[PDB]
């Protein structure tokens, strides 16, 4: 900074404290009580969602190897497993709606075949559907999945 | 630092008179912090194309950042596509070889905040900490001394 | 919609090889239409005001308004926004020994908007009670108050 | 047609009262399904 | 009975879901320091933690961030709720959780702490809820117009079939203004750039320039050791250079008073303005609110308009339901045509529709559900199975 | 369409006008439309008359 | 440039509005080819030069 007259130096630790901390100290988090940072990601006006949630873990998943000692990922707030409580209660719902139908055609006709015929006209249709939604522009959704079960 | 009327007609008001032959626009809303934030949302029609929308609100902000500070042109300004909602939230601490809340924060945005942002087309993401950055705590009585200033 | 964007993303590469005055000045890239169709004509008829009185209350209320609203190519205001005019005399600059390079030194200086930090932020030292922000310079609001700058 | 018109949607609830058509597509395939292959699988083998 | 058990039948859009995942918002009042609202975020970590280890997970508090915006005086603890088998009965599941979780932070606290539900949906399309916006359309000021917003939400609870109003975005707390005399300053030798960047450099903090650390490029900032920083009286503690050599105080030309001012500014479409959120009443809904809330604004002073932010273009029960149901009708008629051939065909297939609607609407209104876009689906699915059976009826017989 | 939105925005600037403050249209487009709708759809009508 | 021409200088605030602030001249010492020699500079040492 300067050199005063008898040779002596003012240097910049001289005047002022020199450490290496955050740019911006009005935030600061904990997990638990627990000393911690984290990302919060927010979503794109347009994107995919749970395929975009599971490229989140894409790059996430080859950073880990190089951590320092201690250094561990955890997760709060995540809204992808309730997609999958989304589809394995609803397809699991679905399978429910054919063996309970499927004992509503043998009480009133006691031919197994003939229980049989509606039960294959359903799983087809099903599937025929997932074709033309695709084809149309939408997509697996907690409302057209519903769709399906009405 | 600037206050909350600071940032009201130096960056606000200036982007607001210059916001203008856009195609597609239902209205336009902001908000001017005290901590020296704004932060404007340009609403559009019903699935209007956020591609382009967005692209057209930031060709538009660009003829208007000559007439703002020299500080805000070197800061963060920024035209994302929002969704006001995270999804994926990952914390991020330490357990064995023990570090603070701002040693773990600028792990996080020196590593893998860069890469997640860009990954899966993700919106924004908001850092819950900082960076590092070389910070220096200026003494007033220690400036005087050597007869100096900021 | 890109052929717009197009332009004025190469535009951008060549606009810090203007003059300062250019850059600080209204550059745009438009859609054009050479020809008008709405010509909303203003005028006064009880409480008369002027040529230029007019111009402003257009421009200050609903000239930003229309630009934006409906997919606006771009507007061509019939007069002036109001503006602090000053008009130097040089037999007046002379008598007290000065240029215009003083009266635009006096004008970046008295009449500006300064970044005071915040009492109480940002990092702190644990234990304070209030936290507010700082205001200085304020810009200037009227005829009078410019009239007064030394 | 008690579906589809419900199926022409406004505003925010866009995807709402439209993904019908998910249940129409559903109804013209259930036709179809019925059209063809019922008629066989009922003709092919029953009693 | 098909009327009456419809028109009282009240209208949602869509279920406030269990997400496995809700959150709680923190805000203090007037000019709360970073140590004031982490002893709130603190107490709030416990009653999920100490009085709730059967439904809750994990934490992840965040002090000095609201979902309003920013700054000291606000927080936000994530929560992550344990897995929905750990979770049995309606004790245990959102609704009940931030029921009792409001209570406790409403009786041993003293600021605002809440505990919102996870919608899914977006913010918007509550039902029986509006969000209005006050304009300055003039050219009036700040002041002017915090007080045409102060004389709408009086009179909206001065006559409320009533209707609840909020605010809770301007909270209005004052500001350390410094007048520096520049007549004082250049006397003395100091140039108002100087000491510009004195008070800017120091108390607000300068990006000063790029440095590399580890290799990547981060910043270098420059500010001033906290103590040096927190109170009025350490503006004098700075002394600027002048022209002549020597050192000189800001008390010399500076001047402490305090003003009173809004660290949250909002303006709505090029203009200055304030956001009003009331919600409507139990009794009424929402077409009726916003309407006895248009005569309110236009007994407001001169050069004080509104504007609806911005909720909605046009809704679903509301308006569209009709317009949907007419058409739907209108084919449904001419395609019983197409393959029939009467003026009576028709009729009958198009007088089930209230058989299959009245079951509809007794279950819905008995229980305790609603018009929702569940239930505006499930009626349509209906007269396609009451049709169905008709049409049998109707094409064997003929 | 458009001229018609900058009635919209034209509409809600009237009421907060000084004293005097008056719009007037000069040079408009908007109602040679009008014109030729009702002088073509009236065409349409005489052709069936006819 | 800031006589003749005119030059923005820097932005103030007109009633809630950013508007801007130019520098010129009072329009007679700026209409013909004599008043040039009306404006004088200051040069290093104090005194003015036409
Ligand atoms: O803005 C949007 O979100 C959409 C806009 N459009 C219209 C094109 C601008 C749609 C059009 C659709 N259909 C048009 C008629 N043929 C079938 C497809 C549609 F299914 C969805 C959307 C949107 O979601
Ligand atoms: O004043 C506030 O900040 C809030 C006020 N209210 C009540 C309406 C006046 C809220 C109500 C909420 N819920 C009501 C029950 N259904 C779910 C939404 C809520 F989540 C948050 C708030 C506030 O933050």
């Amino acid at each position: 900074l300067k050199v005063n007259q008898d040779g002596s130096r003012v240097l910049l630790r001289d005047v002022a404290k020199i450490e290496l901390g955050g740019e911006n100290y009005d935030i600061i988090a904990e997990f638990n009580g627990q000393p911690a940072s984290g990302l919060g990601i927010k979503l794109a006006t347009g994107a995919n969602a749970l395929d975009t949630a599971a490229a989140i873990r894409a790059e996430l998943a080859k950073m880990e190897p190089f951590f320092p000692s201690g250094l561990k990922i955890v997760y709060p707030y995540d809204t992808t497993p309730f997609v999958k409580i989304s589809i394995h209660e609803v397809v699991k719902t679905l399978v429910e709606a054919i063996i309970l139908v499927f004992l509503v055609m043998y009480l009133f006709l006691q031919n197994f075949r003939a229980t049989l015929i509606p039960t294959i006209a359903v799983p087809v249709v099903l599937l025929g559907t997932f074709a033309v939604l695709a084809a149309f522009g939408f997509s697996i959704n907690t409302l057209t999945m519903f769709g399906m079960v009405l | 630092g600037a206050d909350a009327k600071t940032v009201q007609d130096t960056v606000t008001q200036v982007i607001e008179q210059n916001m203008n032959g856009i195609d597609n626009l239902m209205y336009m809303s902001s908000n001017s912090d005290s901590t020296g934030t704004v932060q404007i949302t340009l609403t559009f029609e019903s699935g209007t194309d956020a591609d382009i929308a967005q692209v057209q609100v930031q060709a538009k902000l660009q003829l208007a950042m000559p007439l703002l500070p020299q500080e805000v042109q070197q800061q963060g300004v920024s035209v994302e596509k929002s969704s006001s909602s995270f999804l994926m939230v990952v914390g991020v601490i330490n357990t064995d070889g023990t570090m603070t809340q701002e040693d773990i924060s600028d792990y996080v945005a020196a590593n893998m905040k860069d890469a997640i942002s860009r990954t899966s087309g993700v919106g924004d993401v908001q850092l819950f900490g900082s960076q590092y950055a070389m910070r220096i705590w200026m003494n007033p009585n220690e400036l005087n001394k050597f007869q100096l200033t900021p | 919609d890109i052929a717009q964007v197009q332009v004025q993303a190469k535009l951008q590469l060549a606009m810090p090889l203007l003059p300062q005055e250019v850059q600080q000045q209204g550059v745009s890239v438009e859609k054009s239409s050479s020809s008008f169709l709405m010509v909303v004509g203003v005028i006064n008829t009880d409480g008369t005001m002027t040529q230029e009185d007019i111009s402003d209350y257009v421009a200050a209320n609903m000239k930003d308004a229309i630009s934006r609203t409906s997919g606006v190519g771009d507007v061509q205001l019939f007069g002036s926004q109001y503006a602090m005019r000053i008009w130097m005399n040089p037999n007046e600059l002379n008598k007290f020994q000065l240029t215009p390079v003083d009266v635009i030194t006096a004008i970046k200086a008295q009449n500006a908007q300064v970044a005071a930090g915040q009492l109480g932020g940002t990092p702190p030292v644990k234990g304070q009670q209030l936290n507010a922000s700082i205001i200085a310079q304020t810009r200037l609001t009227s005829t009078e108050e410019f009239g007064k700058i030394l | 047609a008690v579906f589809v018109p419900m199926a022409f949607f406004g505003g925010s609830t866009g995807a709402i009262y439209r993904q019908s058509i998910t249940i129409v597509s559903a109804m013209a395939l259930s036709v179809l399904v019925a059209l063809i292959l019922t008629p066989a699988l009922c003709a092919t083998m029953l009693k | 009975g098909m009327a009456y058990l419809f028109v009282r039948l009240p209208s949602s859009f869509l279920p406030d879901e269990d997400q496995g995942v809700f959150m709680t918002m923190v805000q203090l009042p007037a000019g709360a320091t970073q140590e004031r609202t982490q002893k709130v975020l603190n107490e709030v970590t416990h009653y999920y933690l100490t009085k709730e280890k059967n439904n809750v997970e994990s934490v992840f508090a965040v002090n000095g961030f609201g979902f309003a915006g920013r700054g000291q005086n606000t927080g936000i603890a994530f929560v992550s709720l344990k897995d929905w088998a750990d979770r049995p009965g309606e004790e245990n599941k959102v609704e009940a959780i931030t029921m009792r979780a409001t209570r406790a932070f409403s009786q041993i606290k003293d600021a605002m702490v809440f505990a919102f539900n996870l919608p899914a949906i977006v913010e918007l399309g509550t039902a029986t809820g509006f969000d209005f916006e006050l304009i300055d359309q003039a050219g009036l000021g700040h002041e002017k117009l915090t007080q045409a917003r102060n004389q709408l939400l009086a009179e909206a609870a001065k006559h409320p079939m009533l209707t609840s109003v909020r605010p809770n975005g301007l909270e209005d707390t004052p500001q350390f203004k410094i007048d520096i005399d520049q007549e004082k300053a250049q006397a003395l030798g100091v140039s108002i750039n100087d000491i510009n960047t004195t008070l800017g450099a120091a108390w607000g903090g300068s990006y000063v320039n790029d440095f590399i650390d580890r290799g990547r490029v981060k910043k270098v900032y420059v500010m001033s050791e906290a103590k040096y920083r927190m109170l009025p009286d350490d503006i004098g503690d700075w002394y600027v250079r002048a022209a002549d050599g020597q050192m000189v105080p800001f008390s010399a030309f500076s001047s402490s008073r305090w003003e009173y001012g809004s660290p949250r500014l909002e303006r709505y479409n090029g203009l200055p303005s304030m956001e009003i959120l009331g919600q409507a009443a139990p009794g009424k809904s929402t077409g009726e609110a916003m309407e006895l809330m248009e005569q309110l604004a236009s007994k407001l002073p001169t050069g004080v308009g509104y504007d609806w932010t911005g909720s909605y273009q046009e809704r679903l029960s509301g308006n569209q339901a009709p317009s949907l149901y007419a058409i739907s009708l209108i084919v449904v008629f001419l395609c019983l045509a197409a393959l029939y051939e009467s003026w009576s065909i028709p009729f009958s297939v198009m007088l089930v529709v209230p058989l299959g609607v009245i079951g509809a609407l007794l279950a819905a209104t008995f229980r305790g559900l609603t018009n929702d876009v569940y239930f505006q689906v499930g009626l349509l699915t209906t007269i396609g199975l009451s049709a169905k059976n008709a049409i049998l009826i109707v094409e064997f017989a003929k």
